[PDB]
């Protein structure tokens, strides 16, 4: 895969987590687990476009394990000694729980089905129009948030299972261009087929670069 | 991690046979007590509520502390509420021809459970010395309902309780309970709705004192009956392929609750919780999910978690409704302190998030 | 705002504020200076020698781009120059899907 | 406040962002600033109907509602043919290709 674009912040993480494999794998509570533990990303998403998906490796359990986005105004170690959902508790953060429910602004909205060990979850972000999209097991679930203009964000994950970890496998970014918007429009006009290159004689090089840029768009509907 | 749950299940299973080996001693003792009571005039009609299963066991890891419940049929009575509790009742004898089981306990206009238990103790003490092939000692009181405690030699201990019975129709206070219609269809609901109900004695207490003479509805036989015939159809678990794991998920939770109390026995702050609360929550859960397809042997995991999540949410919201009296709130602040409630929430969540560390000591 | 003076009426020389774009079919679209500089090819070619003179004709002809494609290019240019870093909610860019199926070749042909 | 509009004549097809309170004569002034054609020589129309130079675009039916970001309203422009109305020199755009069935 193409080199990932950000790591979990070495200087910004809760007082109970260890990081490994060039920080690609983050591990939560290798002993007592007596509170919530959380981390942020290093790169800011306020400009351009972004996309990344996270692969799970450990059995799921506990109060809540959630993947989402938020600002830097939220504190990490405020729940160092308490079991709680940190993501989505305030208007400045969002979160999707493994139980198939979404947290935002301190409320709960059921969004999708549950997932656990071995599952792959994908998130698509479009800051220019301020819309956010979630993907699961290389399938489309649906749009979750919109009207997020002028706001700056970092990616966060929160955990509460001991003996458990999460692992970012791919991280890339791109700028707004015709290779973004026109191909999204084409996929909206070609949702039935799994592949979109069929019937298109366009050069293989631009084909491969548009894979590396928006592979899900050509392979998702 | 269902491997640990299956392993502890087998470990609990392997000690099943030792009960019947020692059951003969207690069988003989309760038989001698039964004949002794039957020669008396006060309790000429006392019988056995579970013939063929003549013992009841409350603790899942206490093969030496038996429990037995004697039934005592009563022909015709009238009941009334106490200060609008909707779970505690009085009793009265309304009209009968010349047939008096025992009216000498009638004081004022209430049959006296205090005198009931007072004579009940005296009969047991005057009888117990008659046994000569086994040393038996009768131990002090521990509660309103288990007013008698019987200890055999040193190991076997039994507490005896008594209950009344009546064939009259169930009162209107339980009209909305037992929402089984979606689970086992209304036909079974209607036929079990005419089986008798049992009134056990239980004192009422307040800040300025305690009011001793009060009764309470009991449904242990029906509670066992649904669990015995849990299947949506007659054929559930009748073949090796269709087995369902409804039964194990309750004995699992009893063991957890007993273990937590054992580990925190010093401060005694968790001594107000029993297995009744565990059983009620599981019954609510299975009413919520009546389909048999949700209880396959493979998973066990989502069902145990649903049980613990339901109990946790009930504990947080301070709401727990009795399965037969839908208005009764056992978790109300009148009975259980919020301090102990939050203590138990903290402990249960810690165990859930640490993957039940207490089960590893076994 | 009205009656802009600029002390000469413009800066059509080294700071050419209007440049002229002719399509293959003859359709003519004007763009402001930063609109022209947005496309890499236009800003690269405008940097050529002699093009900074006052009398140079600020004209570019696209013999390979028809009217509709050039119109959509100008549309995107105006959109991005006006609501760049927009504080208010940014409106969508909906084109009819029977007419916008070909805009892919515009990106790599014009380097925009 | 500015409104997104567009002005077209023959080859020319020019977008504009004049303020709503501006006048049609101000549109002529802008066209003069762009292509050195004096306001007097210019003539503006809507659809194919005559218009007055003193009227404002607000009363000419062009407002922010017509200023949709996806489609600014079109304003007709004409250059005086010596002394009279010039002919319809507008040239239609190229035909669009037919979409195949598998995108249908
Ligand atoms: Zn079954």
């Amino acid at each position: 895969d193409e080199y990932f674009d950000w790591v979990w912040d070495d200087l910004n993480k809760s007082s109970a987590t260890l990081l490994s494999c060039d920080n690609r794998k983050v591990s939560f509570h290798m002993e007592y687990s007596c509170g919530t533990a959380a981390i942020r990303g290093t790169k800011e998403l306020g400009e351009g476009q972004h996309f990344w998906e996270i692969k799970m490796t450990s059995p799921v359990y506990g109060t809540d394990m959630m993947v989402g986005i938020g600002t830097s105004d939220v504190d990490l170690d405020k729940y160092r000694h308490t079991f709680c959902s940190l993501l989505g508790r305030d208007e400045d953060s969002w979160g999707l729980s493994y139980t198939g429910l979404l947290h935002h602004k301190g409320d709960k909205t059921s969004f999708s089905s549950r997932f656990g060990q071995g599952s792959i979850i994908g998130v698509h972000l479009d800051t220019w129009h301020g819309t956010l999209t979630f993907f699961k097991n290389r399938k489309c679930i649906g749009v979750a948030a919109t009207k997020l203009q002028n706001k700056r964000f970092y990616p966060m994950v929160c955990s509460t299972a001991a003996r458990s970890s999460m692992k970012v496998t791919r991280s890339c970014a791109s700028a707004t261009s015709l290779q973004y918007l026109c191909c999204h429009r084409l996929r909206q006009l070609r949702p039935d087929s799994g592949d979109t290159l069929e019937g298109l004689p366009l050069p293989p090089g631009l084909k491969q670069v548009l894979h590396n840029k928006l592979g899900w768009v050509l392979s998702m509907s | 991690g269902a491997s640990k749950l299956r392993a502890v299940l087998e470990k609990l299973k392997l000690s099943r046979d030792d009960i019947s080996t020692a059951a003969g001693m207690v069988k003989g003792v309760v038989d001698h007590l039964l004949l002794r009571l039957k020669c008396d005039s006060a309790f000429r009609g006392v019988g056995l509520l579970n013939t063929g299963s003549y013992y009841e066991h409350v603790k899942i890891s206490a093969p030496n502390e038996f429990d037995v419940m004697f039934k005592l049929e009563v022909p015709r009575i009238q009941l009334e509420e106490y200060s609008n509790t909707r779970a505690y009742y009085f009793v009265k004898f309304k009209r009968n021809p010349k047939e008096n089981p025992l009216s000498q306990f009638l004081e004022g206009e209430i049959l006296s459970a205090s005198k009931m238990l007072s004579k009940f103790r005296k009969i047991i003490a005057e009888e117990i010395n008659d046994i000569k092939d086994t040393d038996v000692i009768m131990k002090a009181k521990r509660g309103g309902s288990p007013a008698v405690t019987l200890l055999i030699s040193e190991k076997i201990s039994v507490d005896i309780t008594l209950a009344l019975e009546s064939k009259s129709s169930w009162p209107a206070s339980t009209q909305e309970g037992l929402r089984i219609q979606n689970w086992l269809s209304a036909k079974v609901r209607k036929q079990l709705r005419l089986k008798p109900f049992y009134l056990v004695p239980k004192h009422a207490k307040e800040g300025n004192g305690f009011q001793e003479e009060t009764w309470r509805l009991s449904f242990s036989h029906i509670e066992k009956e649904i669990l015995n015939n849990h299947g949506k159809s007659k054929t559930c678990c009748e073949n090796k392929e269709e087995k369902c794991c409804r039964k194990d998920c309750l004995k699992l939770m009893k063991y957890l609750l007993e273990q937590l109390k054992e580990r925190f026995k010093d401060k005694a702050h968790l001594d107000k919780f029993s297995s009744y609360h565990v059983k009620t929550a599981f019954f609510h859960v299975c009413t919520q999910n009546p389909q048999d397809s949700q209880w396959d042997r493979k998973d066990l995991g989502l069902c145990f978690d649903n049980c613990v999540t339901y109990f946790l949410q009930c504990l947080r919201t301070e709401k727990l409704e009795n399965y037969f009296i839908p208005e009764f709130n056992l978790f109300s602040s009148n009975l259980i302190d919020k301090r102990s409630k939050e203590f138990l929430t903290k402990q249960i969540e810690y165990e859930r998030n640490n993957e039940f560390p207490v089960f590893d000591e076994f | 705002m009205d009656g802009e003076e600029k002390t000469y009426g413009g800066c059509e020389g080294p700071d050419a504020m209007y440049v002229k774009l002719i399509s293959s079919d003859g359709h003519e679209f004007i763009v402001k200076r930063e609109h022209a500089l947005t496309s890499g090819t236009i800003k690269a070619m405008l940097s050529g020698p002699g093009q900074f003179a006052e009398n140079e004709t600020n004209e570019v002809n696209f013999r390979e781009i028809p009217s509709h494609v050039l119109s959509k290019v100008c549309m995107y240019f105006t959109y991005k120059v006006r609501y760049t870093n927009s504080s208010t909610e940014i409106p969508e860019f909906p084109i009819a899907p029977e007419i916008a199926l070909e805009l892919l070749m515009a990106a790599n042909f014009l380097d925009c | 406040m500015d409104v997104f509009l567009m002005i077209r004549r023959h080859k020319t097809t020019i977008f504009t962002d004049a303020k709503e309170s501006s006048t049609v004569f101000e549109l002529k002034r802008i066209v003069e600033g762009i292509l050195k054609r004096p306001p007097d020589e210019q003539r503006l129309y809507k659809d194919d109907q005559l218009l007055d130079d003193g009227k404002t675009l607000g009363e000419c039916g062009f407002t922010s509602q017509t200023a949709r970001p996806q489609a600014p309203a079109t304003v007709g422009l004409a250059f005086r043919a010596d002394d009279t109305f010039e002919a319809l020199c507008i040239e239609p755009f190229s035909s669009p290709p037919e979409l195949p069935d598998v995108m249908k």
